[PDB]
């Protein structure tokens, strides 16, 4: 199963990319939020839902990295 | 005070804690400063100017 | 054939690395968004216009990578 | 043979890379571009005519680079 070992690589790399990108993307905006948050508590709701609206566009290749990654983990190997 | 040439009236007026300015905050959106250090710095020495400033009037 | 083993490495990196690119980059584009909100709110349509105006033209060559590894991981392979 | 398939793995490399170059620098531009609109909304055109001005020359190597990636992957094939 030499072909299959190339397989278990595979989505190591894939998933180990995606958990770096995303993990530091979600960092950087929420640290952002929460500097601003800290400004203006009384806005922090508001600052929420604003976090949250974007924050779905960090994961938007990332979570496609696992949607691939983890099928070929289990679909495909 | 001198109101007018023939009239004149003692006032006790408040300075400390700062009154309630005839100001509204919807005109401040428009823009906002570059503080240079920063502006809780700024703020402490404006309200001092502004203490002496209205001791001085 | 060894065409099976290669193939779903090959695209593995052809897309993590886009994962990556769009995640930081998109992080750091709303970081800026969500200061600048805090900083002056009631703005927050004219800078979610002009922000989304922008990220379009960041997603273009990850995405077109995205693209291509999987025509590749698929339609290739 | 591998006469095709690692002309897969360069391709990857390459876009891959051009593709995390893109984003970041977009990124970057573009998140100083939205404070600076940020701070006073009414020059937001003249800032985006810039702002258009320059992410043109970010794209110049990564353009490039996308586009030997097919010329890789259809011509040397």
């Amino acid at each position: 199963n030499l072909n299959m070992d190339l397989l278990y690589m595979a989505a190591a790399v894939m998933m180990g990319l995606a958990a770096i990108g995303a993990a530091i993307g979600i960092g950087i905006l929420g640290g952002k939020f929460l500097e601003g948050a800290a400004r203006q508590p009384d806005l922090i709701p508001l600052l929420r839902t604003q976090f949250f609206i974007v924050m779905g566009l960090v994961d938007a290749i990332p979570m496609i990295a696992v949607g691939l990654g983890l099928y070929v983990m289990f679909a495909v190997a | 005070k001198f109101i007018n040439t023939m009239s004149q009236v003692p006032t006790i007026s408040q300075l400390l804690p700062l009154p309630a300015s005839d100001d509204d905050d919807l005109k401040h959106k428009s823009w906002d400063y570059l503080y240079e250090p920063d502006p809780k710095a700024l703020l402490d020495t404006l309200l001092r100017r502004y203490v002496e400033s209205q001791v001085y009037q």
